[PDB]
């Protein structure tokens, strides 16, 4: 339901604008992985 | 009773919450149980 | 009934022992490289990622995807992308196939070759479709998933051959032998006290007959009957790969047949 | 990290048998020698393969997430 960040610990898909520092619901941990991408890759199979 | 400086701790000697971990806590705690740790972070 | 002639000594689905006789060294030997890599054949060659919350990286798994043989037997009538006059792929020039797995169960959910799924329409051709041979029917292992991480993706398998990469070899590794006795000396065996003592014996010496002691090196005798066995890893029959082998290496030597014409 | 799928020097489909070989050991109480020649792993690049693999997605899935 799109974000833009995610905790290493919950891996809530959380997502939030400036002057929120850095954390997770209830789960302060200071981390925070930059979701994927939407685009998608595509690999050569060799 | 009063407060002076903080002291680095070698990973994995008496201190380090690492030194009591079992093997199925390690994991949980994202460091591998083959690491030897007498390091410094 | 003409030149080259075989004796078959052994068959199955996978290998074929036999003796290739009134044919020049060369011949056998080409026949053989064009086998190791200039048979058609179908193999994935394009992995899109959808969603990989694996341990593995995506080139990693894709690597693997490319690895999995398919089947081929009607490949000399699915066409080569970069000549079919669509805009990248299509029915007439791929196979699109789809693995999607979760880790459901808590007890470490396995990955295999059996759970990629033809989306194109393989218009009644027997051609992809994930070749297994395993005794509980699992392909290849593609990957592990552990409690809850997902694997969406949708691959695009492409006629290929072995020179452009190893994938499309259908041939597994290929037996060769000629003059089990070193009769014709092509060949000065190493020795310690007795060559003869210390190098093994083939088994294709007890098919030909012994040199005689006192006998005196026959400089007129060449190269004749080779002692081979094909392997074949499935994606073709192994009556195949001999068959379509020596068709494609006929069909070169006719190109430039074909070449002299048009010059 | 995972069985290869395929032997390096032949290409002989080697990763549909990491589990029936880890089977042909436990509960048949096999040598790996035999085990190995039963998987039908004749020449030695092939047998190498399956050998000396280590199977290390299995402590990579012990990580939680
Ligand atoms: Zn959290
Ligand atoms: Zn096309
Ligand atoms: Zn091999």
């Amino acid at each position: 339901a799109t974000l833009k960040y995610i905790c290493a610990e919950c891996s809530s898909k959380l997502s939030l604008s400036r002057t929120d520092a850095v954390r997770c619901k209830d789960c302060g941990h200071r981390i925070l992985l930059k979701a994927r991408t939407k685009r998608l890759v595509q690999f050569e199979a060799r | 009773k009063v407060f002076i400086g903080r002291l680095p701790i070698m990973l994995r000697s008496k201190n380090c919450y690492l030194s009591e971990a079992t093997e199925s806590d390690l994991y949980k705690l994202k460091e591998c149980p083959f690491d030897m740790g007498g390091y410094f972070i | 009934e003409e030149g080259p002639q075989v004796k078959i000594r052994e068959a199955s689905k996978d290998n074929v022992d036999f003796i290739l006789s009134n044919v020049d060294l060369a011949m056998a030997n080409s026949l053989r490289r064009v086998m190791i890599a200039e048979i058609p054949t179908l193999a994935i060659d394009s992995v899109e990622v959808e969603t990989n919350t694996t341990v593995l990286a995506d080139e990693f798994i894709a690597h693997r995807l490319g690895l999995i043989p398919l089947q081929s037997m009607d490949i000399e009538q699915l066409e080569y992308s970069r000549d079919c006059f669509c805009e990248d792929h299509c029915d007439k020039c791929s196979v699109v196939l789809t693995l999607q797995a979760f880790g459901e169960s808590e007890s470490t959910t396995n990955v295999y070759s059996k759970d990629l799924v033809i989306v194109s329409n393989l218009m009644g051709r027997n051609i992809g479709h994930p070749i297994i041979q395993d005794k509980e029917g699992n392909g290849v292992l593609i990957c592990k998933l552990r409690k809850g991480q997902e694997l969406k993706l949708t691959c695009v398998a492409k006629k290929g051959i072995a020179k452009e990469h190893a994938k499309w070899g259908p041939a597994a590794a290929i037996e060769f032998e000629y003059d089990p006795w070193n009769k014709l000396k092509h060949t000065d065996y190493w020795y310690e006290q007795d060559s003869a003592k210390e190098w093994p014996q083939s088994k294709n010496c007890e098919y030909e007959d012994p040199p005689n002691e006192g006998d005196p090196f026959d400089y007129k005798a060449q190269a004749d009957t080779f002692y081979m066995n094909v392997e074949s890893v499935g994606s073709i029959p192994v009556d195949q790969v001999v068959v379509r082998g020596i068709d494609t290496l006929q069909k070169k030597v006719a190109s430039i047949l074909l070449a002299l014409t048009q010059m | 990290m995972i069985v290869p799928v395929r032997c390096f020097s032949c290409g002989k489909v080697v990763g549909d048998k990491w589990e029936s070989y880890l089977n042909l050991l436990q509960e048949d109480e096999l040598d790996e020698g035999t085990a190995l020649s039963r998987l039908g792993l004749k020449r030695y690049c092939c047998r190498r393969m399956i050998l000396t693999h280590v199977d290390l997605i299995e402590k990579f899935l012990r990580y939680n997430p």
